[PDB]
């Protein structure tokens, strides 16, 4: 009774419900996972189709914050765009006062501090966004971090977000993160995404992909679907 | 029922009712249907008034030369954001000596409405803006919501019972990209004509249309300026 | 607003209504009074008329006590049922 | 006995008690960890562990041993989101000590300054008390090694051997008998006891890869994290 | 700073602390006053003095300048501030535009400042009102009144405090052209207005008249006792 | 369920604004008329007792030289807007050497329509009737406490405004002369007032491009009284 | 100059068991006399004084600020102010403005509130604390002050010889410069009583 | 500015009593016992610090934190709120020592500190301290002993006590401690009355004895602490 | 965050000030102080709250504070609560003496503090001051003056006083003992001791439980007489001799 109101207020169970409600808030969003190969980092986003709804390529959850880093977000899109501006401005501070590529670690840390700070005051609310962070470089290598609305900064070789999560990362153990090059990881991910997320709930959908690594020379960009057209080729034949 | 008090509080279901209650204000506004083709874009709005003697309140208003917009709901925050909207126009028009592509322009709007959707004591903004504009790749149509989500579309509609208009859209909006400005206009208002009751107009003064193009600057059409657009149309059947 | 007078039409059968009394004028002076308070309006008309021995209540006679009977009873409490559930 | 908003804010109960800090006390149990702090004559050992639910976990990113100073490490308990926020402020205050006073911080005063800020979190009712638990070590000139702890009551603490948290109540009473008697403490003595107190509480006896063992000794005073290879040497040394 | 909404609009359209503030004025001291062509007169009562305490400390009537005099009702604590406020504004109207101060200008300052004093955050409305009396330039009379909402308004006669309806009822026989056709009669007219006011014991009643530009003189309970004597003598000759 | 006084309704909209519209019902009624010759506007002073001084309360004050205005509900509530708007139009005249249009006053007040809040306090519930003569001739405008502007030919406010618009549109037409509109106002006024008609009960606010200002003067209304 | 504008000389000297302080009564702008009744030394507390030399504005201002904090000190703590605490109070007050300092030559001559023990000190215009065990001299011309007092003042002096000594010193020093004169006032204080005398000096 | 709410959380009860401050008095009673004695030459304070487990070392944390070289102090109640006003008073005496260049009077510390503390009770949105200070020192040859409270009032006692059973101890200090005795006796009856409510174990680490000589405050080492009381009292 | 404030500032719908009513109830308890009309002097007395003989009594005047050389005050309420106000008004007085170099008269002094107290009442939700303290002093114009401070922001200055609610019987006693222009301050002193000899619950009238601070007008020193209990005891026994003589009638 009223304990869940302010995030700064504790509960008789010794936690904060505002974080808790914020977590499943991101779970109701469409599935968005991530995985990293050895020479790069793969991103993926699944865009639902309700009515039409509008033009293809709109309000994609794949955002590019930095030269070598990008944002694959889930949950409420607005807060994700605002936090993408926050990471943009922080990265700009690093490039201003140092002049080289911001390491993934301290990047996601600087963001994580904000995620935690907006949960220590009754004025603002915990964020309803959970996003994937990954990058590759020659003096750095392949790192992937997972950030949650509570403000925990950590990372795995792969992670899953959205309504399909446990079932989305179940087949990840079958995939080889090391031996499999990124070129193959693309199709390996897209085929399961086409098989997961059953079409009874959502009749139509659309899938976005992004990648950064050595093949793009550290430049992070959405992989062009007219190029190689990898997904539908193998994903439409992978249903059997 | 007490957890809907603040904008900061997260519902046990994770749905903040303040934004939904603003969406109801969007539904209480007039039905306006915007649409664009591969070349020119046409936006249509509906004028309403309280008494017969009162002049119908206009919706579409001119901001940038190539950027017109519609409106619905609260006019207070609407004109506030409209001052902001003018600011952003003349800004790049001064510094860069060039206008701003709407794509990057509305991001600024969503970030503007992000703060009052989070900090305590602040309220969201009820908004019915439908923005149209031409960068080098042609027209763009977006949508505005108190949640601060803008969606790129070829056509969208808000207001009272504006979904029924969409039902006419889906089949028509795919084939309306090739057509020129002329028929595009009346195809715009054909969606509104099914939103209003079918036993009455749909006059010239209760409706607002504007046309904007890559080579055609945006001009507000109202009253007698709508007379060329309404003429030569077929009435709705029974 | 236009419906407030209907309560006055039902209560008009009681006592005696002078032909010059306007109900629509009195009705606007008491918004949000439902029917109970205006029942007490018609009531205090003849109530204060008995004390003044008047057989019929003249429109100007009771209204002087009607602005008082709405305000004086709103002074301690305005009866905010809208606030009870809000 | 409770009256008014005292459950939701930070004040005194009708009996003088505070509800928020007692909730934060059990806030550590939601992390499900254990930390044991043992100090010898010339040495001090810190032992902890980690949970690896998925094979995608990186040992490096999820390591719970934080290093504030080259010569002074630390560890935390409970949720990590709250601990991280305290990490950067620990380090910041270390650097400002080094800037203002020109010499390394005793670490004795570090927990005190930190605990003052923790008082502010305890005082203001419109901000979260930050219930993470701070555990530090240190090295003083001719004072031997030192072991400190800090709890979110806004106070400082530091003893010979102290262990606080979920299961630490039982590890304490186990340590009290091992310290004395008359038993002296050397390097291998402390290292070999770190696992005994963990086994008595747990008795899982698992792969050394999950547990992390920190140590601080005056040979090279620089703090050092132990490799799994040598940890396994001590683990087979204690089991004959 | 201090940000809080003190007064809000209720769904009935009436504010709360504003209209409720009028009850404090009904529960305050009673004060009266009149206007005339030459000598304007005020009044005050319900002092509740124990006759063992000095009257200047309980004094309810002050003046900004010799031309414009101040009279308030209700609780004095909130009036102190309004006084000093109006003193600064009267001294500014003196500073710039050196002409004497007009009641219409100064009371409008009190009302405006009290209005925003009911609007901004961290501001609790006053529960008191007041009425100002003087004599306009060129021998004209001047008076105005204040309101919790800050609505200035000029009366022909002052009826406020406990039993304002009762005194105002007596003013109906006061507005006759005969009263007051003479200053000598105006004074006794205040005593006759206070006779139906409060206890009308002839002790707490205090009044000062201002004739044209001449400053007012507070009268001791010497002439007021003779005026009471002639009041009971007028009721004697009326039988 | 009193939420920050700035928070939307479940239906919904702004609570305090919705409630502030009801305060117009308890205020005095005023009926303006727009004519091709001019703009005439009248109000009922609603005199409670003979203690009231006739010229003390004036519901109509002219904001700009050629632009008038009429308030609604509470008086001092509009005071703050009144005196500040006149300054607005004045400064317009200073920068551009030209007077402000009747339409300009609208957005002038709309920008300050709702400034209330806590950080960074109560919205005024006084409605405004804007009279004046712009470059297009005599114009009459109406605005509401929520800030929604609408151009009204003949608009009424206060209590009976619902009943007043009623008999209004019945007798209203676009061929109304100014002298006809004048005596058409008082017909409705005398039906909605309890006190007998006198020069102290109501006042007429008229303005014309060729007759000004005007404003209005005394004894002119006294001739209109006998015109009934 | 700045200090030669108004001028003035303040001289304080300690006797055997007592202490004396004296200052000239001339007040004028440059070479123009104004008034001779102007008061420079002001009484502070009991059995204690303060001398001031410089612009008369800073004299009065510093005197009033000093009385300000003084009373606040003696109202909180019933004990009288100590001589060391007084000198430190003045030092702080003058140091408050580093780049906007007042132009004055403070001279502090007063008895210890504890015992008959006297004390003397003078501070720099920027508030530099300075103490002496013989005398303190601040004014227009320091040559005749330091010149005469070393050949006159003795370690042990009764009030008779103290008065006459500081007398002829102020006479010979003041009569040399034209920006001082118009009589000199002498304040000699002891444990038993306070004595104030006015010297006979040239009025030209 | 936080947001700057700053609304006082302590209302006045119908009887005039304070809510949060009386509850803080409950926190003072629930604290630890600490006695003090003002007799003859100087003031002697006796605190009590007991470890909840045998793993604890009291050579690190000190309960007696002298603010000045000639001004010591102890406390009762919760420690966290004690450290706060410690650092406070440390910065607070320095303006006095900087302006006047003179050791600040014990009675001056109280007024300044309790004024900021009382404001800390009236300041909106924050709870008062739950610590009752016992302030001592020697100034002008006559030492002094003061006692503070969460509401901020200040008293002067020859021998006082705080903590549990302080009302029972107070009657002991009244009869058993009177007139004026040397610092040695001051230590004696202090330790006797502290051993009243203390456990059946008394070690150098169980308590500490602070002393204010007219030569200035000196904090005694646990060595002498166990030397006088061994053989307690 | 709006729900956490108790709304101490806003009124009570009954017409009363909610916080201020409870505020006055604090003055009803605790402190007790008196005042009386005296010629060529003024007198004040208070009842010590801690009558325990273990105190050091090194504070000299406790419940009687001296804000100025010509004026003093008698506090009733929480000590430190006043101690903010005493240094406050003390600085205001001292800045009058700084600006004009003239002793501040009692009028504007008191009213300045009263407006300070009023400020805390109309905004901020702050804790008002529940300390009602008295005022004495002498000015050139009006001479000896008696005033009293109220939490409500009004100054309660009269020629007599009731502090606290226990003294409301002293007011009824003062209406029977009312006098004009009679001093003999010792008569008013035996009167004020006659007040606590009856109205006060503590009997025997212990000279160590009360403190009498008189201020006699002296030019220009304005002598402030702080008396010791030794000469008060013989005065008390002189009063008890007057009591023993009054029972000799019947
Ligand atoms: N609009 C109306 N029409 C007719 N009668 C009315 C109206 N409003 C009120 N009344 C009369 O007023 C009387 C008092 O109403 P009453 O107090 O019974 O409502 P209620 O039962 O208390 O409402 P609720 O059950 O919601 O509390 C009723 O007997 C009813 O006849």
């Amino acid at each position: 009774t009223g304990y869940d109101l302010s995030a700064s207020t504790f509960s008789p169970d010794g936690r904060v419900f505002q974080v808790e409600y914020a977590m499943k808030a991101v779970e109701n969003s469409s599935t968005a996972i991530g995985i990293r190969c050895k020479d790069g980092v793969v991103f993926g986003v699944e865009k639902l189709v309700l009515s039409k709804l509008y033009e293809e390529g709109s309000n994609k959850r794949l955002f590019n914050v930095d030269r070598h880093v990008g944002m694959a977000v889930a949950g409420l899109l607005a807060d994700a765009r605002s936090l993408a501006d926050i990471a943009r401005e922080e990265a700009s501070n690093f490039r201003s006062n140092f002049g080289y590529n911001i390491p993934l670690k301290h990047l996601a840390d600087r963001v994580a501090m904000y995620v935690h700070a907006y949960t220590l005051y009754s004025a603002v609310r915990p964020f309803g966004c959970s996003f994937m962070l990954g990058s590759y470089s020659v003096n750095d290598g392949a790192q992937l971090y997972m950030i949650d609305p509570s403000g925990v900064s950590y990372g795995y070789w792969g992670c899953a977000i959205g309504k399909a999560r446990q079932a989305a990362k179940t087949e990840i153990e079958k995939l080889q993160m090391k031996e499999m090059t990124c070129r193959d990881i693309v199709k390996e991910v897209a085929k399961i995404i086409y098989i997961v997320h059953d079409e009874v709930k959502d009749k139509a959908f659309e899938l976005e992909l992004s990648w950064v690594g050595e093949l793009t020379n550290g430049r992070h960009e959405i992989v062009p679907k007219d190029i190689r057209e990898e997904a539908e080729k193998y994903a439409k034949e992978s249903l059997k | 029922n007490q957890y809907d008090n603040d904008v900061t509080v997260w519902s046990p279901q994770g749905r903040i009712h303040q934004i939904e209650y603003a969406m109801e204000a969007v539904k209480q506004g007039s039905a306006t249907v915007g649409l664009k083709s591969k070349t020119h874009a046409v936006l249509v709005a509906l004028k309403r008034a309280q008494s017969e003697l009162a002049a119908h309140q206009k919706k579409i208003l001119h901001v940038d030369n190539h950027i017109g917009i519609s409106i619905a709901g609260l006019t207070a925050d609407a004109r506030l954001l409209c001052n902001f909207m003018r600011q952003e126009c003349l800004d790049s028009r001064f510094v860069f000596d060039r206008p701003l592509p709407v794509s990057r322009l509305v991001s600024l709007i969503g970030s503007k409405t992000q703060i009052p959707t989070q900090r305590y004591g602040r309220r969201p903004y009820g908004v019915g803006l439908l923005i149209a504009g031409y960068d080098d790749m042609g027209p763009h149509i977006f949508q505005t919501c108190p949640s601060a989500n803008y969606f790129d579309c070829r056509a969208m509609s808000i207001g009272a019972r504006s979904q029924s208009a969409r039902t006419y859209l889906e089949r028509h909006m795919s084939e309306f990209m090739e057509c020129n400005l002329n028929e595009l206009v009346k195809h715009g208002l054909r969606a509104l004509r099914e939103t209003l009751p079918a036993e009455q107009d749909l006059t010239t003064k209760n409706v607002s249309i504007g046309i904007v193009g890559k080579d055609l600057e945006f001009t507000i059409y109202d009253d007698d300026d709508v007379s060329p657009f309404l003429e030569g149309l077929e009435e709705r059947p029974q | 607003l236009e419906g407030r007078t209907h309560i006055f039409k039902i209560h008009a059968r009681s006592m005696s209504v002078e032909r010059d009394i306007r109900f629509e004028l009195l009705a606007r002076l008491c918004p949000n009074s439902t029917g109970a308070e205006i029942r007490s309006v018609c009531t205090e008309a003849g109530m204060f008329a008995i004390r003044a021995r008047r057989k019929i209540a003249t429109e100007k006679d009771f209204l002087e006590a009607v602005n008082k009977v709405i305000k004086s009873y709103a002074k301690f409490s305005a009866t905010p049922r809208y606030m009870t559930y809000n | 006995s409770s009256a008014g908003f005292d459950r939701h804010i930070t004040i005194f109960s009708p009996e003088g008690r505070l509800y928020q800090v007692e909730y934060a006390f059990k806030a550590i149990n939601q992390g499900g960890l254990t930390s044991v702090a043992v100090r010898g004559k010339d040495c001090a050992v810190i032992v902890t562990q980690k949970k690896v639910p998925d094979k995608l976990l990186d040992s490096s990113t999820v390591t719970h041993l934080f290093k504030i100073t080259e010569n002074i490490g630390c560890v935390m308990t409970g949720m990590t989101a709250d601990s991280r926020s305290q990490v950067q402020r620990a380090r910041y205050e270390a650097a400002n000590w080094k800037y203002k006073y020109g010499y390394e911080i005793p670490v004795d005063m570090l927990c005190k300054r930190i605990a003052d800020i923790s008082q502010v979190y305890t005082q203001n009712a419109e901000m979260r008390p930050l219930g993470c638990c701070m555990i530090l070590i240190g090295i003083d000139e001719e004072q031997g090694p030192q072991v400190y702890k800090c709890d979110p009551a806004g106070y400082y603490c530091g003893f010979k051997a102290t262990a606080a948290g979920v299961k630490q109540t039982e590890s304490t009473s186990f340590l009290e008998k091992k310290v004395k008697k008359k038993f002296d403490w050397t390097f291998e003595q402390t290292v070999e006891t770190a696992i005994t107190c963990l086994s008595t509480v747990l008795s899982i006896d698992f792969k050394p890869s999950e547990i992390e063992v920190g140590v601080v000794t005056v040979e090279n005073p620089k703090f050092r994290i132990l490799t799994e290879a040598e940890i396994d040497a001590h683990l087979v040394a204690l089991a004959e | 700073s201090y940000d809080r909404a003190i007064t809000v609009f209720s769904p009935d359209g009436h504010l709360f602390q504003v209209e409720y503030a009028q009850e404090a004025v009904k529960k305050g001291s009673t004060a009266v006053g009149v206007r005339g062509r030459d000598i304007v007169v005020l009044g005050v009562e319900k002092k509740s003095v124990a006759k063992l305490q000095d009257e200047r400390t309980v004094r309810k009537i002050c003046a900004l300048d010799d031309n414009v005099c101040m009279a308030f009702a209700g609780l004095t604590a909130d009036a102190r501030i309004v006084i000093n406020r109006a003193r600064v504004e009267c001294q500014s109207h003196r500073l710039t535009v050196e002409d004497p101060v007009t009641v219409e200008y100064i009371t409008r300052y009190i009302a405006s400042l009290k209005q925003r004093y009911t609007q901004s955050n961290g501001r609790r409305p006053f529960g008191i009102s007041a009425l100002i009396v003087g004599f306009d330039f060129d021998g004209t009379p001047r008076l105005y009144q204040t309101d919790p909402s800050g609505t200035y308004h000029a009366w022909k006669a002052n009826a406020i405090g406990r039993g304002a309806k009762s005194v105002r009822e007596f003013l109906e026989k006061n507005y006759t052209d005969e009263a007051i056709e003479t200053d000598d009669l105006t004074i006794k007219l205040v005593i006759k207005a206070l006779l139906e006011v409060v206890q009308s014991g002839g002790k707490n009643i205090e009044l000062a008249v201002m004739r044209r530009d001449q400053s007012l003189k507070i009268l001791n309970p010497e002439e007021i006792e003779k005026y009471v004597a002639e009041i009971e003598k007028e009721k004697e000759e009326n039988e | 369920y009193d939420r920050g006084v700035n928070t939307f309704s479940p239906e919904g909209r702004l609570f305090q604004v919705e409630y502030a519209i009801e305060a117009i019902k308890l205020g005095s009624t005023a009926i303006g008329i727009q004519t091709s010759e001019g703009v005439c506007l009248a109000v009922e002073k609603r005199i409670t007792s003979p203690l009231m001084e006739p010229s003390s309360i004036e519901k109509i004050v002219e904001i700009d030289a050629h632009i008038g205005c009429a308030m609604s509900g509470l008086i001092a509530d509009a005071k703050t807007l009144i005196d500040k708007a006149r300054v607005e139009t004045q400064n317009h005249w200073f920068t551009y050497n030209e007077t402000m249009t009747v339409e300009s006053v609208t957005q002038a007040v709309s920008n300050l329509a709702l400034q209330f809040g806590e950080e960074d306090s109560r919205p005024f519930g006084v409605a405004l009737l804007f009279g004046g003569v712009d470059e297009k001739g005599p114009q009459l405008f109406h605005m509401d406490p929520s800030g929604t502007f609408v151009q009204c030919d003949a608009r009424a406010i206060g209590s009976a405004s619902e009943g007043a618009q009623s008999s209004l549109q019945e007798v209203y037409h676009k061929s109304m002369t100014l002298k006809e509109a004048i005596k058409s106002s008082l017909i409705i006024l005398k039906q909605v007032m309890e006190e007998k008609l006198n020069a102290t009960n109501i006042e007429l606010a008229t303005v014309q491009p060729g007759q000004n200002f005007h404003m209005f003067t005394k004894e002119e209304l006294e001739e209109v009284i006998k015109d009934i | 100059s700045i200090m030669s504008y108004n001028g003035g000389a303040v001289m304080a000297m300690k006797g055997k068991n007592c202490v004396a302080i004296a200052a000239d009564r001339r007040f004028g702008i440059q070479a123009q006399m104004v008034t001779t009744d102007f008061q420079k030394i002001f009484p502070m507390g009991d059995r204690l004084y303060i001398g001031l030399a410089g612009l008369a504005t800073d004299v009065q201002t510093v005197a009033q600020r000093l009385k300000f904090r003084l009373n606040l000190y003696e109202l909180k703590e019933g004990r009288q102010i100590k001589p060391y605490t007084l000198m430190s109070m003045v030092a702080n007050l003058l140091y408050e403005k580093r780049f906007g300092p007042y132009y004055t030559e403070p001279v502090i001559a007063g008895l210890d509130p504890k015992t008959f023990k006297p004390f003397i000190c003078s501070l720099d215009l920027i508030g530099c604390p300075m103490v002496t065990d013989d005398f303190v001299v601040s004014g227009t011309c320091a040559e005749q002050m330091y010149g005469m007092c070393e050949s006159l003042w003795e370690p042990n002096m009764d009030p008779d010889h103290l008065f006459e000594t500081i007398s002829q010193a102020m006479l010979n020093a003041v009569d040399r410069d034209a920006v001082s004169g118009m009589g000199v006032i002498v304040h000699i204080i002891e444990k038993d009583k306070i004595t104030t005398r006015t010297l006979k000096a040239r009025m030209d | 500015a936080e947001r700057g709410y700053s609304f006082s959380l302590t209302t006045f009860s119908p009887s005039g009593k304070l809510v949060q401050i009386e509850y803080a008095l409950a926190a003072v009673a629930g604290g630890a016992p600490s006695v003090g004695i003002k007799a003859a030459n100087g003031v002697v304070l006796a605190t009590e610090k007991k470890q909840k487990s045998i793993l604890y070392d009291e050579r690190s944390v000190h309960k007696v934190e002298p603010i000045t070289k000639h001004i010591g102090l102890v406390y009762s109640g919760m420690g966290p709120d004690y450290r706060v006003l410690v650092h406070r008073a440390r910065k607070l005496a320095q303006q006095y020592y900087l302006v006047y260049q003179e050791p600040i009077p014990t009675a001056q510390l109280v007024q300044r500190v309790a004024s900021v503390m009382q404001e800390y009770t009236q300041s909106g949105g924050v709870r008062p301290f739950g610590v009752s200070l016992l302030i001592c020192g020697w100034n002008e040859g006559r030492p002094y002993l003061f006692q503070s409270d969460p509401s901020g009032a200040y008293f002067a006692w020859k021998a006082t006590a705080m903590g549990k059973n302080y009302v029972n101890g107070k009657t002991f200090l009244e009869k058993r401690y009177n007139e004026d005795l040397e610092l040695e006796d001051a230590i004696h009856t202090a330790i006797l009355t502290l051993k009243e409510s203390f456990e059946g174990q008394m070690t150098e680490d169980n308590i500490e004895v602070g002393i204010c000589n007219e030569a200035g405050f000196r904090r005694l080492t646990p060595t002498e602490v166990k030397d006088y009381l061994a053989a307690i009292a | 965050s709006r729900r956490y404030d108790s709304r101490t500032t806003i009124f009570s719908p009954e017409g009363r000030l909610y916080q201020v009513e409870y505020a006055m109830e604090a003055i009803g308890h605790a402190g007790t102080c008196l005042g009386i009309l005296a010629n060529d002097g003024v007198l004040l007395a208070a009842e010590r709250r801690n009558i325990h003989k273990l105190l050091d009594e090194v504070f000299f005047s406790e419940k009687i504070y001296k804000l100025n050389e010509d004026m003093a005050c008698s506090v009733a309420g929480i000590t430190s609560d006043a101690n903010v106000l005493t240094n406050e008004l003390r600085l205001i007085a001292q800045r009058y003496l700084l600006q004009y170099q003239e002793p501040i008269p009692c009028e504007q002094l008191v009213t300045a503090l009263c407006d300070i107290k009023q400020a805390y009442t109309q905004f901020g939700g702050k804790r008002p001051f529940g300390v009602s303290l008295l005022y004495i002093g002498w000015d050139k114009h009006y001479g000896f003056q008696l005033y009293q401070s109220d939490p409500s922001g009004n100054y309660g200055g009269w020629k007599a006083t009731c502090i606290g609610n226990n003294s409301a019987a002293a007011v009824s006693m003062l209406k029977q003992d009312y006098k004009e222009g009679e001093m003999t301050l010792k008569s008013a002193l035996a009167l004020a001791i006659k007040v606590l000899n009856k109205t006060m619950d503590v009997s025997k009238l212990s000279a160590e439980k009360v403190e009498i601070a008189t201020l006699t007008r002296e030019n220009g020193k304005t002598v402030i007489r702080v008396l010791k209990q030794k000469e008060v005891e013989q005065l008390i026994k002189k009063h008890e001799e007057e009591e023993a003589k009054a029972e000799r009638e019947k």
